[PDB]
C-alpha cells in the first residue's frame, strides 16, 4: 500500500513548493496519476485478501471505496479552485493540504488491518473535516455544524475505543484475520450485550441511523463544496465498512440485537423520503436522500446475508458517486444565483441546457433506475429483506415511490417551468463545470457494465 | 462441437422432418434463406477462415491449475492458525466448485425446458430431479451459514446435523 | 454603522476579460493549459486506460477455474454413478461425536 | 447458422444504431427525422423476415450471448426470448412506429426540437423492445422502467406547461405503484426458485403461488392502467398527439397485459389470481368506457377507449385465453394507432383545437381522414369481418361460454355497448353537422406524409386481422357450438350502442334545455376519482411529511432528547461550578467538610 | 530560459519518485514475510535447477 501511500505525502510538499498560480494544476493532475495506480488494487483473489504486510491489507471490500477515495480527490480539487479563486496563496495550499490529508487518512482507514489502528485513522479523519468545515464555510451555522458533527461522532465512538481495547485485553489481538479466524460465539449476557451496542453504535453514527442523524444535514449543508463531496461520497462510509467489519466477533448476539435498529433504518428511510418531499432547501434535500439510502445499507448489514453484503457494497459506491454529483450540481446552481432556495432558480432548463441533462442523468441515478449499480444494490438489499420478512417488500416499496416522487419534484422545480424573471446573471456553464459532471457520471455508466467490481468479498 | 464436453452438456439427438411441399407457390423463407446465406454466411465464412489463419501460425497454450489435496479443519488442531489457514482456503475453494456445478445443473434444466417447449413439464422430469436432488445437498451443506461463514461454522452444522440424524435413529430403534 | 467595514464586493465574471474562458482561472494560458491537464489526463488516461485495464484484468478469482473444476466433477460423478454434490462437507469418520 | 437469431438481433441492433448518430452532423441538420424513419422501415421489414421463419415451422429461441454476472448459484446474463408472442409483436410494433415516425414529421414540423424528439422516439421503441424480447426479469425490468422513463420524457415535452409537468409525475407515481408489485414478484421468484429467467420458472413453479402471482398482478394493471391506477393514462394526452398515438395507446399501455400474458402458465396454475384479473378488466373496461361516452376532448375520449380496450384484454387473461388477448393487443395497436392519428390531423387542421365541441363539417371538409377514421371506429367496433373482428368477437364469444364472473360478463357486455356508444359520439359530434370552427378556414389534409401513414395503418386496419388469423398456428380450442342468440351478442349489442347513442346524439338539435344529471356529472367527472384521490391522499402525505416527520420529529423531538437536554444539563451544571464569590471562608469550611467525610465515610 | 523550467518544473517529479520509493519499500516489507517461501502444504513444490527461490 505505501505506493498509494507515499504519493499523497509528496502531494504535500508539491502543493507547497509550486507556483501560485500551477497549485490547482498540479494538484489535479497528480492525484489523477494516484487515482490511475490505485485502479490496481481492484484485481482481487476469491479466496483471500491481498495482504501486502503486517499493517495493510486490500480486500473487494476495501479496494472499490480506496479506488473511489481517489477519484473523489481531484473532483474536490476542482469545485474547490471554482469557490476559492480570491483566497490568498498560503490559505488556498492550507484548504489543499486538508484535502490531501483527509484522503491520506481514508486509504489509511480503508486499509487498516487492526481494529485499534483503524480506530485511531477513522477518527484522524475528524480534524481535516470539521477545519475544513468550520473555516471555509460560508454561513454562520457553519461553528454549529462542526460542533453537531464532532460531538455526535465523539459520542459515539469513544466506548468503542473501550470496547477495543477491552477486546484486545480479551483475546490479545486486534488484528482482523486473527479475530476472523479464533472468532468464538457471543453468549446473550448483559456484558456482552453492552459491548456489541458500543461498537454498532460507534458506526451507526457514523452512519448515520435514523434519529443520530442531525448532524448531516447540518453538516453537509453548511460545509463548502469540497466538504459536502468528501462528506457523503466516503465519510458516510466508514461506519457500513466498520459494521461490516466487526460483525464477525459480535454472532450471534447480531440476531436479537438487530431489531430495533432494523425498525429506525426502516421507518427513518420512509420517514427522510418524505423530508425530502418537503425540503425548501436543495442540500438540505440531498442530504436527506443520502440517510435514506444509508438507512438502506444499515438494514442490509443488519439482516447479514451473503446477498445483503453485495447490495450494501454496491449501493454505497453508488450513492457516493449519485450524492457527489447532486452535491455539486446544487453547488454551481448556488455559485449563479448566491442562494440555496430551491424556487429561487427555476427554468435553468431553458436557460442551461446541457445542466439539465446532467440533472437528469444525476436525478435518474439516484432513483433505482435499471440497470444501473444504485438499482443492483438496492434489488439485492430488497430481496435479502424479503428472505428476511415479507412485509420488508411493503416499507421498500413505500421507500421505493418516494424516493422517486422526490427525485423528479427536484427535477421540475429547478429546470422546468419558466425562468424568474429578475434573475439576469446566469452565465452558460463552465467548460470546468461540464467535465466536473462527465466525470461524476461517465464512471458510474462503465461500473453498470462491469458490476462484479463493487459487489464485495461476498461475491 | 468440440468447444465443450457434450457428456456434461448433453443435448438429445436433433431430428428434423424433412421438407413435404402440397403446393406449387415458392417458399419465400426458402428463397430468403438462399439470399441470407449468400450475402451474410460467405462473408462471415472467409472473415474468420483469414483470422483463424491468422491464429493458426502464433498458436500458443494456457494450463488449468491443479492444487492438492490439504488437511481439513476436522484434522486442524485448535488455534493452529496455519492449518487453519489452509483449511479454510480449500473449504473456499470447494464451496465455488459446489457453486459452479449446481450452475450447471441449472443450465440443462433450463436448456431442457425451452428444447422441449410445449411438451416440457413431462419430457423434463429427469432433469428436475437431479436438480432437486443437487440442491438439496447443496442448501444442507450451505444453506445458514451467513455473511461471515466459515469451515469452522460449516463443520458445527454438519456436527448438529449428524447428532439429530443419531438421535432419530436411537428413538427409531427404541 | 458600528465598525469600518468593507462593501461587499460585485461577483466577477470570467467571461468578460476572456470571451473563451473555461472557467479555470483568470489568466488565459493557465486557464487553457488547466483544460487541457484536465481532459486529457482524466478522461483519456484514467477513464480509457483504466477502464480497459479493469476489463482485461486476468481472472485472479478463479471463476473459469472453477467452472472447469465443476465441469470436471459432474463428468467424473455422472460416469461412476455418484451423487453430483456430496452430502457432507467433511468425513464423518474424521468427525467424532460426543457420547 | 439459422438466420433466425442473427436477423433478430440485427433487428434491434439496427434500432439502436441512429441513436449513435445523435453527435453528429446530420443530428445537427434536418435530415434526422427522416433518417430515423427510413431505419424503423428496415428494421420493419428485416423482422418480417423471422415472422415468415416462424409462420412456416414455428420456430423458436432464445439467445443468452452475453454473461453479466454470477451472484453465487444465480446467473444473469443478457438473454433473448424470441417466441410467437416476440416474433409477432415486433414488426406489428415497427409498423406502427413507421407510421407515427411519418405522421410526427408533418405534425412536428414547426418543433424547434424535433431532432429530439424523434430520438426520444427512437428510444421508447428500443426500450419496448428490450421489454418485448426481454428473456429473464432483470431485463424485463429494465424495460419495464425505460418505458416508464420515456414516457415521463415525453408526456413532459413542453417543460413550460405545469399541467404537462403534472402529468408526467403522476404517470410516474402510478407506475411506480406498479413497480412495488414487479419488485415483489422478482424477489419471491428468486427467493423461492433460484432463477430470474423464465425456463427455470417456469419448471420449479408447477402450482405457482398468490404472492408471486398478485405481485404480477398489481404491476400489470399499474403499467396498463386498470382500475385504482388507471387515472394517469388520460392525463398523458398532456404530451404532443405523436406520443399519444405510438406510446401510451398502442404498444406501451399493452406492457402488464404482455406481463401477464408471459405468465400464463403460473396463471393457469392459479384460479384466485385469475379470478381477480377478470374482475379487475371487467371493472376496468366498463368504467373507463362509461367515462369517455361523455367527455369533450377527443384525445380524451380515445385514451378512455385504449384503457377500456386495455380492460377487455385483461378479461380475455382472466378467463385463460392468453392467446387472444395477444391476438387484440396488435389489432389494437393497428386501429387505435391509426384512430389516434385521424384525431392528431383533426387537430392539426383546425388550429390546435381538441373540442368536438368546436368541430364539424370535417365528413366533407377533411375527406380522407373521415374515411379513415370511419374505418377504425368500424374495427373498433367489431365490424363483421375487420382488423377487430377476429379478436373482439372471439374474445366475447370465449367470456359467455366459460365459467366466468356473472358480473364481469355482464360489465364486459355493457362496456362493448359503450364501445359503440362513444364511436358514434366521436363520429357525430366531429364530422357531421355544420361547421362550428373559427371563421379562418385553414383546413389542409394534402400532405403526402400524412397521407401515406394514415393509408399504410389503414391497410392495416382491413386485412392484417385476416392474414394474422389465418397464418398462426391453433393455440386454443374453439367454440364451435352455442346458441345462435349468444353468437350474435356482440353485434347486438354493438348495434344497440349505436342506435341508442345516435337517438341521444339527435336529441341535442331540439331546442329543448335541461340541468344535467347525477349521472351525467359522474360520468364527466370520471366517477369523482381523480378528485378525490389526487387531493386527499396527497394533502395527507404531504402534510405529514412536514408536520411530523420535518417539524415535530426531526426538528423538534430529535433535536430535544438528546443534545439540546445534554447542553442544557451541561451548562446548568457549568454555572453551578463557576458561580463562586472566591471567598475562602466558604471553600474552607467545604474544605472541613470533605476533611470529615474523607475519614469517617471511607475505610 | 531553460533553469527557469527547471526553477518551475521540479515539483512534477516528487509524486512519482514517491511512487517509485513506496514499490521500494513494498518490496523491502515483502522480503521480510518469506518464512514459509515454498513451505505451504499447498504450493510446496521441488526447485528449478536454476532458480533459488519460489518468489520474491
Ligand atoms: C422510549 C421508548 C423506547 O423504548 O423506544 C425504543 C425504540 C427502539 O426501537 P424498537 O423497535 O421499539 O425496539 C425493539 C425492541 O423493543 C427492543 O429490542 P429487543 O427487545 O430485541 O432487544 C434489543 C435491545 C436490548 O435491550 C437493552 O439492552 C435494554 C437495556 C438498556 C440499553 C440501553 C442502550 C443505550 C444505547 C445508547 C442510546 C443512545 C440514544 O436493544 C436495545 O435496547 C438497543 C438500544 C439502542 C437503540 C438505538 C439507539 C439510538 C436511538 C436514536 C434516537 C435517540 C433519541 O426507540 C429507541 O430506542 C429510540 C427512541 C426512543 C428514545
Ligand atoms: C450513456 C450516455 C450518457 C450521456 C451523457 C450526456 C451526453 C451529452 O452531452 O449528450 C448530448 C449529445 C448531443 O445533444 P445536444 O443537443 O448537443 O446537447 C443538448 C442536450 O444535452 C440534449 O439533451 P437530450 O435531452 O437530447 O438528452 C440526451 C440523453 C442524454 O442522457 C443520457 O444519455 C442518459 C443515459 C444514462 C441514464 C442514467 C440512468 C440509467 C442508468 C443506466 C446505465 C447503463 C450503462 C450502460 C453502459 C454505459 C457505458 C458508458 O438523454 C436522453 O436520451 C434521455 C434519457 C434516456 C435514458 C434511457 C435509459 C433507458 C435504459 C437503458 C438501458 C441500457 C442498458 C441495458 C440494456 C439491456 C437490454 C439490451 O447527445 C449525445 O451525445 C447522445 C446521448 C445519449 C443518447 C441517449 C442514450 C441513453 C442510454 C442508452 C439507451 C439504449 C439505446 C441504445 C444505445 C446504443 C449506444
Ligand atoms: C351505484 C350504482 C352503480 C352502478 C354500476 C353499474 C353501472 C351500469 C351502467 C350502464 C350504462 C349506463 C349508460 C348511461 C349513463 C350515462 C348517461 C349520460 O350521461 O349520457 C350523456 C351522453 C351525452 O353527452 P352530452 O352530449 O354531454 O349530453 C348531455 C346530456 O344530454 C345531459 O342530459 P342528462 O344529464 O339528463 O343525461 C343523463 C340521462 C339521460 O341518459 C339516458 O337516458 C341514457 C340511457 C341509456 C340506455 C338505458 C336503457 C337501455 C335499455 C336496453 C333495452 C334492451 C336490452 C337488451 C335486450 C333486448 C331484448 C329483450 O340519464 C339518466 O338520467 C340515467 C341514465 C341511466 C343511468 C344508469 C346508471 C344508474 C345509476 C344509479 C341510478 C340513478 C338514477 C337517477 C339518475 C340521477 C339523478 C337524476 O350520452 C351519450 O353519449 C350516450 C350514452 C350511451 C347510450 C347507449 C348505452 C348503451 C349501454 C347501456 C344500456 C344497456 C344495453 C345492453 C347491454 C348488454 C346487456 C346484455
Ligand atoms: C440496448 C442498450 C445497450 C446500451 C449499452 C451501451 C454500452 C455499449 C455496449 C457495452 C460496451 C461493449 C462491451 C464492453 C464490455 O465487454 O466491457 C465491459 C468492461 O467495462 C469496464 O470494465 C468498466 C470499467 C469500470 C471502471 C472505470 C474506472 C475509471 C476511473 C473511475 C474511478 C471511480 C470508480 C470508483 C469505484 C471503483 C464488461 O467487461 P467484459 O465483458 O468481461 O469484457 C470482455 C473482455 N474479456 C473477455 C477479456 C474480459
Ligand atoms: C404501496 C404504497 C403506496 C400506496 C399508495 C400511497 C398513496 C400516496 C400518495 C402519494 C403522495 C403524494 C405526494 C406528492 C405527489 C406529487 C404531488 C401531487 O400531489 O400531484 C398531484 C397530481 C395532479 O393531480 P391532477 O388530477 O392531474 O390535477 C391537475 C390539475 N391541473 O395527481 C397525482 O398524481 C396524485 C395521485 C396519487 C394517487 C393516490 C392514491 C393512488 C391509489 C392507490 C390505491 C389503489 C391501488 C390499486 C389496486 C390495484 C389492484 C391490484
Ligand atoms: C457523569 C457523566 C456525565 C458528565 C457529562 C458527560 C458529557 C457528555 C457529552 C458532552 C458533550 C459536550 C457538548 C456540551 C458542551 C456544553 C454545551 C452548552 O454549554 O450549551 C450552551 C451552548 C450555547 O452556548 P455557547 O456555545 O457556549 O456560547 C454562548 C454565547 N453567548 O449550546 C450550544 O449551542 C452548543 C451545542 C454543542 C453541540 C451540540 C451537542 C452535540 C450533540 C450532543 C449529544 C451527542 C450525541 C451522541 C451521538
Ligand atoms: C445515564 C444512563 C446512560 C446509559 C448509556 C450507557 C453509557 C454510560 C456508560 C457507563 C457504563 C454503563 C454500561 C457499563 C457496561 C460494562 O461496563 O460492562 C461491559 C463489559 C464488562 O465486562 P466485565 O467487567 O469484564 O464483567 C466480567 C463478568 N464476570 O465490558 C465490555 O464489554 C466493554 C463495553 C464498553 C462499555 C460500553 C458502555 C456504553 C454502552 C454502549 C452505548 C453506546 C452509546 C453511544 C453514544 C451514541 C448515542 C448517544
Ligand atoms: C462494435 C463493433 C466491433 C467490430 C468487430 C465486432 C467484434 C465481433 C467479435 C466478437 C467480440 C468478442 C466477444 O464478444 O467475446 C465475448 C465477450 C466477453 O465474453 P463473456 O463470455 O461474455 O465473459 C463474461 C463477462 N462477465 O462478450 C462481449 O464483450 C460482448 C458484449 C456485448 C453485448 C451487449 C453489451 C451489453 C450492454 C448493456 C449494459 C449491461 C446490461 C445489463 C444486462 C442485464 C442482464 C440481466
Ligand atoms: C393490513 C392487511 C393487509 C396487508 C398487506 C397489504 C398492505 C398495503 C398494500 C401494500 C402493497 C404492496 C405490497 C403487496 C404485497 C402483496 C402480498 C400478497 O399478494 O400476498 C398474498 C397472500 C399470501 O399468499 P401466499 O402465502 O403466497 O399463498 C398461500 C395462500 N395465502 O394471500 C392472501 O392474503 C390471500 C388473499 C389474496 C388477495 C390479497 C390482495 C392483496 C392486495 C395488495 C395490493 C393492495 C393495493
Amino acid at each position: 500500500m505505501l505506493k498509494i501511500i507515499i504519493p499523497t505525502t509528496m502531494l504535500l510538499p508539491m502543493t507547497w513548493m509550486s507556483k501560485h498560480n500551477m497549485i490547482w494544476i498540479n494538484a489535479t493532475v497528480h492525484s489523477l496519476l494516484i487515482s490511475l495506480i490505485s485502479l490496481s488494487l481492484l484485481n482481487q483473489l476469491g479466496e483471500n485478501s491481498l495482504n501486502f504486510s503486517l499493517t495493510f491489507f486490500s480486500d473487494s471490500l476495501s479496494a472499490p471505496l480506496l479506488v473511489l477515495t481517489t477519484w473523489l480527490l481531484p473532483l474536490m480539487l476542482m469545485a474547490s479552485q471554482s469557490h476559492l479563486s480570491k483566497e490568498t496563496t498560503t490559505r488556498k495550499k492550507l484548504y489543499i493540504t486538508m484535502l490531501i490529508l483527509l484522503q491520506l487518512f481514508l486509504i489509511m482507514t480503508f486499509t487498516a488491518t487492526e481494529l485499534i489502528l483503524f480506530y485511531i485513522l477513522f477518527e484522524a479523519t475528524l480534524v481535516p473535516t470539521l477545519i475544513i468545515i468550520t473555516r471555509w464555510g460560508n454561513q454562520t451555522e457553519r461553528l454549529n455544524a462542526g460542533l453537531y458533527f464532532l460531538f455526535y461522532t465523539l459520542a459515539g465512538s469513544l466506548p468503542l475505543l473501550v470496547a477495543l481495547v477491552y477486546i484486545q485485553n480479551t483475546t490479545g489481538s486486534l488484528n482482523f484475520l486473527i479475530i476472523h479466524y479464533w472468532s468464538h460465539p457471543l453468549s446473550n449476557s448483559w456484558s456482552n450485550i453492552f459491548m456489541w451496542l458500543a461498537c454498532i453504535m460507534a458506526f451507526m453514527v457514523k452512519m448515520p441511523l435514523y434519529g443520530l442523524h442531525l448532524w448531516l444535514p447540518k453538516a453537509h449543508v453548511e460545509a463548502p463544496i469540497a466538504g459536502s463531496m468528501v462528506l457523503a461520497a466516503v465519510l458516510l462510509k466508514l461506519g457500513g465498512y466498520g459494521m461490516m467489519r466487526i460483525t464477525t466477533i459480535l454472532n450471534p448476539l447480531t440476531n436479537y440485537m438487530a431489531y430495533p435498529f432494523l425498525m429506525l433504518s426502516m421507518w427513518g428511510m420512509i420517514m427522510t423520503s418524505s423530508i425530502c418531499l418537503r425540503q425548501t432547501d436543495l442540500k438540505s434535500l440531498i442530504a436527506y436522500s443520502s440517510v435514506s439510502h444509508m438507512a438502506l445499507v444499515i438494514v442490509a448489514i443488519m439482516i447479514q446475508t451473503p446477498w445483503s453484503f453485495m447490495g450494501a457494497t454496491a449501493l454505497m459506491i453508488a450513492h457516493g458517486l449519485t450524492s457527489s454529483m447532486l452535491f455539486c450540481l446544487a453547488n454551481t446552481n448556488y455559485e449563479r444565483v448566491h442562494s440555496r432556495t430551491m424556487i429561487l432558480a427555476r427554468g435553468l432548463q431553458t436557460l442551461l441546457p446541457l445542466m439539465a441533462t446532467w440533472w437528469l442523468v444525476a436525478s435518474l441515478t439516484n432513483l433505482a433506475l435499471p440497470p444501473s449499480i444504485n438499482l443492483i444494490g438496492e434489488l439485492f438489499i430488497i430481496t435479502a429483506s424479503f428472505s428476511w420478512s415479507n412485509i420488508t417488500i411493503i416499507l421498500m416499496g413505500m421507500n421505493m415511490m418516494i424516493t422517486a416522487l422526490y427525485s423528479l419534484y427536484m427535477l421540475i422545480t429547478t429546470q422546468r417551468g419558466k425562468y424568474t424573471h429578475h434573475i439576469n446573471n446566469i452565465k452558460p456553464s463552465f467548460t470546468r463545470e461540464n467535465a466536473l459532471m462527465a466525470l461524476h457520471i461517465l464512471p458510474l455508466l462503465l461500473l453498470t457494465l462491469n458490476p462484479k467490481m463493487i459487489l464485495g468479498p461476498l461475491y | 462441437p468440440d468447444s465443450w464436453d457434450k457428456d456434461v452438456y448433453p443435448e438429445p439427438p436433433r431430428r428434423t422432418p424433412a421438407p413435404a411441399p402440397q403446393t406449387s407457390l415458392p417458399n419465400p423463407v426458402t428463397y430468403l434463406t438462399k439470399i441470407f446465406d449468400l450475402l451474410v454466411d460467405r462473408p462471415v465464412t472467409l472473415a474468420r477462415e483469414f483470422i483463424e489463419q491468422q491464429h493458426a501460425k502464433n498458436r500458443y497454450y494456457y494450463y488449468h491449475r491443479e492444487f492438492r489435496r490439504v488437511p481439513d479443519i476436522t484434522e486442524c488442531e485448535e488455534k493452529d492458525i496455519l492449518c487453519m489457514f489452509e483449511a479454510e482456503m480449500q473449504w473456499r475453494r470447494d464451496y465455488k466448485v459446489d457453486q459452479e456445478i449446481v450452475n450447471i445443473i441449472q443450465e440443462r434444466l433450463k436448456a431442457c425446458q425451452q428444447r422441449e417447449g410445449e411438451s416440457y413439464r413431462q419430457n423434463c422430469a429427469k432433469e428436475l430431479e437431479q436438480f432437486t436432488q443437487v440442491s438439496k445437498a447443496f442448501q444442507d451443506r450451505y444453506s445458514d451459514l451467513g455473511a461471515h461463514y466459515s469451515a469452522r461454522k460449516c463443520l458445527a452444522k454438519q456436527k448438529q446435523r449428524m447428532l439429530a440424524e443419531r438421535k432419530a435413529a436411537k428413538e427409531a430403534a427404541a | 454603522i458600528r465598525l469600518q467595514e468593507d462593501p461587499d464586493p460585485e461577483d466577477e465574471n470570467l467571461y468578460e476579460k476572456n470571451p473563451d474562458s473555461h472557467g479555470y482561472d483568470k489568466d488565459p494560458i493557465v486557464d487553457l493549459w488547466n483544460m487541457r491537464v484536465v481532459f486529457f489526463f482524466g478522461f483519456s488516461i484514467v477513464l480509457v486506460l483504466g477502464s480497459t485495464f479493469v476489463a482485461y484484468l486476468p481472472d485472479y478469482r478463479m471463476q473459469e477455474w472453477a467452472r472447469r473444476e465443476a465441469e470436471r466433477l459432474v463428468k467424473y460423478r455422472e460416469a461412476n454413478g455418484l451423487p453430483l454434490m456430496e452430502s457432507n462437507c467433511f468425513d464423518p469418520n474424521k468427525i467424532q461425536l460426543p457420547e | 447458422m439459422n438466420p433466425f437469431a442473427s436477423l433478430t438481433l440485427t433487428t434491434l441492433t439496427i434500432l439502436t444504431i441512429p441513436i449513435m448518430m445523435s453527435n453528429s452532423n446530420i443530428y445537427k441538420t434536418n435530415l434526422y427525422p427522416n433518417y430515423v424513419k427510413t431505419t424503423v422501415s428496415y428494421a420493419f421489414t428485416l423482422s418480417l423476415v423471422p415472422l415468415l421463419m416462424f409462420m412456416h415451422t414455428g420456430q423458436e429461441m432464445i439467445i443468452s450471448n452475453w454473461h453479466w454476472m454470477t451472484l453465487q448459484t444465480v446467473e444473469l446474463s443478457l438473454s433473448f426470448k424470441m417466441d410467437y408472442f416476440s416474433v409477432m409483436f415486433i414488426p406489428v410494433a415497427l409498423f406502427v412506429t413507421w407510421s407515427i415516425m411519418e405522421f410526427s414529421m408533418w405534425y412536428m414540423h414547426s418543433d424547434p426540437f424535433i431532432n429530439r424528439f424523434f430520438k426520444y422516439l427512437l428510444l421508447f421503441l428500443i426500450t419496448m423492445m428490450i421489454l418485448v424480447t426481454a428473456n429473464n426479469l432483470f431485463q424485463l425490468f429494465i424495460g419495464w422502467e425505460g418505458v416508464g422513463i420515456m414516457s415521463f420524457l415525453l408526456i413532459g415535452w413542453w417543460h413550460g406547461r405545469t399541467d404537462a409537468n403534472t402529468a408526467a409525475l403522476q404517470a410516474i407515481l402510478y407506475n411506480r405503484i406498479g413497480d412495488i408489485g414487479f419488485v415483489l414478484s422478482m424477489a419471491w421468484f428468486l427467493t423461492h426458485s433460484n432463477a430470474w429467467d423464465l425456463q427455470q420458472i417456469f419448471m420449479l413453479n408447477n402450482e405457482c403461488p398468490n404472492m408471486p402471482l398478485i405481485g404480477l398482478l398489481l404491476a400489470a394493471a399499474g403499467k396498463s392502467a386498470q382500475f385504482g391506477l388507471h387515472p394517469w393514462l388520460p392525463s398523458a394526452m398532456e404530451g404532443p398527439t405523436p406520443v399519444s398515438a405510438l406510446l401510451h395507446s398502442s404498444t406501451m399501455v399493452v406492457a402488464g397485459v404482455f406481463l401477464l400474458i408471459r405468465f400464463y402458465p403460473l396463471m393457469e396454475t392459479n384460479k384466485l389470481v385469475q379470478t381477480m384479473t377478470l374482475c379487475l378488466g371487467a371493472i376496468t373496461t366498463l368504467f373507463t368506457a362509461l367515462c369517455a361516452i361523455t367527455q369533450n376532448d377527443i384525445k380524451k375520449i380515445v385514451a378512455f377507449s385504449t384503457s377500456s380496450q386495455l380492460g377487455l384484454m385483461m378479461v380475455t387473461i382472466g378467463i385463460n385465453q392468453p392467446h387472444l388477448a395477444f391476438l387484440h393487443i396488435c389489432m389494437h395497436a393497428f386501429f387505435k394507432a391509426m384512430l389516434f392519428m385521424c384525431s392528431g390531423s383533426i387537430i392539426h387542421s383546425l388550429n390546435d383545437e381538441q373540442d368536438i365541441r368546436k368541430m364539424g363539417g370535417l365528413y366533407k371538409a377533411m375527406p380522407f381522414t373521415t374515411t379513415a377514421l370511419i374505418i377504425g371506429s368500424l374495427a373498433l367496433t367489431g365490424m363483421p369481418y375487420l382488423t377487430g373482428f377476429y379478436s373482439k368477437d372471439l374474445i366475447i364469444e370465449a367470456v359467455n361460454m366459460s365459467y366466468t364472473n356473472a358480473w364481469a360478463l355482464l360489465m364486459t357486455l355493457i362496456a362493448t355497448s359503450l364501445t359503440a356508444a362513444y364511436s358514434t359520439r366521436i363520429i357525430f359530434f366531429a364530422f357531421l353537422g355544420k361547421p362550428r370552427f373559427p371563421p379562418l378556414v385553414l383546413i389542409n389534409e394534402n400532405n403526402p406524409l400524412l397521407i401515406n401513414s394514415i393509408k399504410r395503418l389503414l391497410i392495416g386496419s382491413i386485412f392484417a386481422g385476416f392474414i394474422i388469423s389465418n397464418n398462426i398456428p391453433p393455440m386454443t380450442v374453439p367454440n364451435t357450438t352455442m346458441p345462435l342468440y349468444m353468437k350474435m351478442t356482440a353485434l347486438i349489442v354493438t348495434i344497440m350502442g349505436f342506435m341508442l347513442a345516435l337517438e341521444l346524439n339527435n336529441t341535442t338539435y331540439y331546442l329543448k334545455f335541461k340541468y344535467p344529471s347525477q349521472t351525467y356529472k359522474f360520468s364527466n367527472m370520471l366517477g369523482y376519482y381523480p378528485s378525490i384521490m389526487h387531493r386527499l391522499p396527497t394533502y395527507h402525505n404531504l402534510s405529514m411529511s412536514q408536520k411530523s416527520a420535518s417539524s415535530l420529529l426531526d426538528l423538534i423531538w430529535l433535536e430535544t432528547i438528546l443534545p439540546k437536554t445534554t447542553s442544557f444539563i451541561q451548562m446548568k451544571m457549568s454555572i453551578m461550578v463557576s458561580n463562586q464569590k472566591g471567598l475562602i471562608k466558604l471553600y474552607f469550611l467545604s474544605f472541613l467538610i470533605t476533611i470529615m467525610i474523607s475519614m469517617t465515610l471511607f475505610n | 530560459n531553460v533553469l527557469q523550467i527547471v526553477r518551475d518544473h521540479w515539483v512534477h517529479i516528487l509524486v512519482p519518485v514517491g511512487f517509485v520509493f513506496g514499490c521500494y519499500l513494498d518490496r523491502r516489507s515483502d522480503e521480510k514475510l518469506t518464512a514459509f517461501r515454498n513451505k505451504s502444504l499447498l504450493f510446496k513444490r521441488e526447485l528449478r535447477p536454476n532458480e533459488e527461490v519460489t518468489w520474491k
